[PDB]
């Protein structure tokens, strides 16, 4: 119903291997379970080895509750239960940040929907349901003074946060950064206010100081200094600071005021800043401005490639380079009413979907079979409640001829993934624009 | 412990599937209601262990409806009596 | 090291190395920093260990009993990553103590905090849990130090008489005949309370520190001796609370620069006001407890030369940003250009603003990226990858030389990245005029 | 007391450094994951005192990751088996 590990995918098809090895006709939750302990190497497989549940012990209970074996094997499908069980492992992994399902999650997903044959194999093999979700769990896991208070989230620590080697590039606005520092030293117009048309770049300048203080060239006393970010918890945390002062605050959107320390970098617009200094005059005083020129066109390009990898998340990029060249250049002169790093990115996204979108569209003049198909099922129902079986079973053998019929032109539509899956070049990008201009 | 249950299948084919097995000491009757098909199971004499067991299987293919069974006996639509599973296996498994 | 500590610190650190080799090991881990502390035998850190029952004798025996000789390699050694954390930490175990500089204790403090490591085990082995240890260091450091002052001096709000007691207070110039005109308006019974109006600008707030000094020693009527200057102001739940805890104490004069919140004249609640040329127009306009109680004097945009002197007095104090004191010849410009050339403030704020524009800016031309050797680092990158990604494929000896190819680069980088200490000896601690006149032209 | 541990190094060179010593009765295996390198140590038969000891050293060069070891065996990236330290010493110490 999507994409999982090999281990998942193998374990699933492996249920089918077991579907037939016993001759049954629908693969229920009991076969998914055989699937897991029989690929013997998944985390799922590993766990079962713990509870005391080899393939030996299990299959004996199962055959002791179903056995042979109508070799029918008339191209089988799932149990509705097990289809639920699959829908579930997908969720038992949203619930774990695991970007992709695998052997464990499916075992997780079975417990969750406990009503079914697997579940009974075990409540029969003296293995309550929770002792089991446990075993899988115990095989997966995770990944400071005043920081105590601050260190909510509100408002994450740019500094130590990017001290952990954990930081990327980052491309500037390299002289945008350093002007944040002439100001963040002064004693005059001390606290710098970051004015420029919104974005991106802006948040990237403070991720700068962060990068700069730490590794490491910086000056007029600024070491071991964090940059931190993002009402019934208000000035609360703010007192962990009037009592220790290694800290710049990064703002987004207000002034509880220079009652003392408080080093902050300003998130505000060409005009929005004039919504401080007019009522005055903490502005011409404390707070003090600097602008975000739109990042260098060429710098613009090698900015995406960094988050190219990370949007690879929708299927096409990484690549093409020839694909980005577009996004960026189009914007700088061809409308051309934003900021030279923000725009480009947006464009990708239109296409950063618009391709997996066009990918999962609908087959040819193959609409009317759906309509035909519809009434047959219908015609089938009416007669079964009239029964009239044969006079219908006719009609089932007949609905089903049309079923596998349409599929082989919808599964024949991974014939359509190819003609755009991970295809990328300007082709897709600029047609985007025929609208915006 | 109770020894009679009423289950709802989402689509009818779910019922055919169930049929393709072993009913076993199990009287069973099948209604049609709200477009969905309910099925009514009646175990005569089985150990509680033996029934909690069996019922497991059933719900691989159904869910258990909160539906008052007499609502069906009155306002349902009968389709097959007593040997409800058995009959579907006849006209449908091959 | 990684900064500057006491001798005791710096000695104890290099002393780890002394021990680095005395046993022949190749990286100095937390275990050597520990030997370093008990072997300088005189630091607070050293002193503490003598308490828990941990002489150099007892320790080194555990240590050699867990490492021993001794590849004399000594191929110019470096730290353990653990120990580098341990140092990063002492720096913080001293932010957390107001100790402006790290030293023998903080490094012993810093060890406990990052307990994962070899030192920590020496002791959890020498039957000395980790906390019994942070204690001993603590019990060898501590603290530092009129009734009604309680509620008050609490808030808020910077007791000017105080900052003027330990003489820990700047001059400040004047506006010397200005300070006096305040004491008439304050020695009265009619217009009890004074209010200074001028561009805001002339750091009006400066004149106020004036009383602190004179009420103390001592030229002022016996009508005012024994009183106190304090500040804020404007306008929350701490309402009439502390203000009740003051009317109940007559020895108080106050400073403002804002709203009204006027319970005026009521108690001995006696003010000094700093508010714009006009804003006052918008308060006696309230009237007429205004025109009554409070009462004004004209604050002058200082005599241009006076400006200069103010600068110098706090020159020695803007050495903070690394370039001053001096140059005089430069100051005069900061000031002089502003009186005649733009030309939009008070003649003492303007100045200092030019100075600060430059009061980092040059410390900065210091820190700029070296020659177009922006390119080197660019190069070094591609490397790690090959090295790294290779290492994931292995490609092992295909890295050995790859790594080596790397550090070849790095030292080259850092050698020309610290070649820009020369961009420091050129600019750092500079100043002259030309710096300023820049700042000026970049204002018009 | 447990006798198998999983440690994370911030940068690879930290690992080379560790290699330049004595592994000693220590099977060890090295993965690459989240760009950071994890290393998996396995002591066969040692006194608890003997292991709490040895592990000390290791964490002068690493920290101990909360990471489920099987997460690696599945979703990791193997680099060297069983004799993980031993190998880096070959291709890297001089």
């Amino acid at each position: 119903f999507g994409r999982f590990t090999e281990r998942a995918q193998k374990v699933l098809a492996l249920a089918q291997e077991e579907a037939l090895r016993l001759g049954h006709n629908n693969i229920g939750t009991e076969h998914i379970l055989l699937g897991l302990v029989r690929e013997g190497e998944g985390i799922a497989a590993k766990a079962l080895q713990a509870l005391g549940l080899g393939s030996e012990k299990i299959q004996k209970e199962v055959e002791s509750l179903i056995g042979r074996g109508q070799e029918m094997s008339q191209t089988i499908h799932y149990t509705p239960r097990a289809k639920k069980v699959i829908e579930l492992s997908m969720d038992e992994a949203r619930k774990l940040g695991h970007s992709y399902v695998g052997t464990e999650h499916i075992l997780l997903g079975l417990i969750r929907e406990g009503e079914g044959v697997a579940a009974r194999v075990l409540n029969n093999l003296g293995v309550s349901l929770n002792k089991a979700r446990q075993q899988v769990l115990q095989l997966l896991g995770s990944n400071s003074n005043a920081n105590t208070p601050t260190l909510d989230s509100l408002a994450r620590d740019l500094t130590a946060i990017a001290k952990e080697d954990s930081l990327d590039p980052v491309i500037g606005r390299s002289k945008e950064i350093q002007r944040v520092i002439e100001v963040l030293s002064r004693r005059t117009k001390n606290n710098p206010v970051l004015i420029g048309e919104p974005g991106v770049g802006k948040t990237a300048i403070a991720e700068g100081l962060a990068q700069q203080i730490i590794n490491n060239e910086v000056p007029e006393i600024l070491r071991d200094k964090r940059v931190m970010t993002l009402e019934d918890r208000l000035k609360k945390v703010m007192d962990e600071i009037r009592q220790a002062g290694n800290i710049i605050l990064f703002i987004d959107a207000k002034p509880s005021l220079a009652r003392g320390e408080l080093q902050c970098i300003g998130a505000t617009t060409l005009d929005e800043y004039r919504k401080y200094i007019e009522k005055d005059a903490a502005l011409e005083r404390r707070f003090q401005p600097i602008q975000v020129d739109q990042p260098s066109v060429d710098e613009s390009i090698q900015i995406l490639q960094g988050l190219r990898d990370r949007y690879e998340a929708h299927h096409r990029v990484s690549i093409t380079d020839d694909a980005i060249e577009a996004a960026v250049k189009l914007s700088d002169r061809y409308i051309s009413d934003r900021f030279l790093p923000d725009k480009a990115i947006d464009l990708i996204d239109e296409a950063g979907s618009k391709v997996r979108l066009r990918s999962f569209t609908t087959p040819p003049n193959l609409k009317e079979l759906e309509q035909k198909l519809d009434e047959v099922r219908k015609e089938k129902d009416a007669a079964v409640q009239s029964q009239e079986f044969e006079k219908a079973a006719s009609l089932r053998d007949t609905e089903q001829r049309l079923r596998e019929q349409v599929e082989d032109t919808k599964k024949s539509w991974k014939e359509k993934q190819g003609q755009e899956n991970s295809e990328v070049t300007v082709d897709d990008i600029a047609m985007v624009v025929s609208s915006w201009t | 412990q109770k020894l009679q249950f009423v289950l709802r299948f989402g689509d009818f084919e779910d019922v055919i599937s169930l049929s393709k097995l072993n009913v076993n000491g199990s009287k069973t009757t099948l209604y049609s209601f709200e477009n969905r098909y309910y099925l009514y199971v009646d175990f005569c004499n089985m150990t509680d262990e033996e029934v909690e067991n069996q019922l497991s299987i059933l719900l691989e293919y159904a869910t258990e409806s909160s539906i008052s069974i007499h609502r069906l006996e009155e306002y349902g639509k009968l389709i097959i009596s007593e040997h409800a599973l058995e009959t579907i296996k006849k006209h449908f498994a091959s």
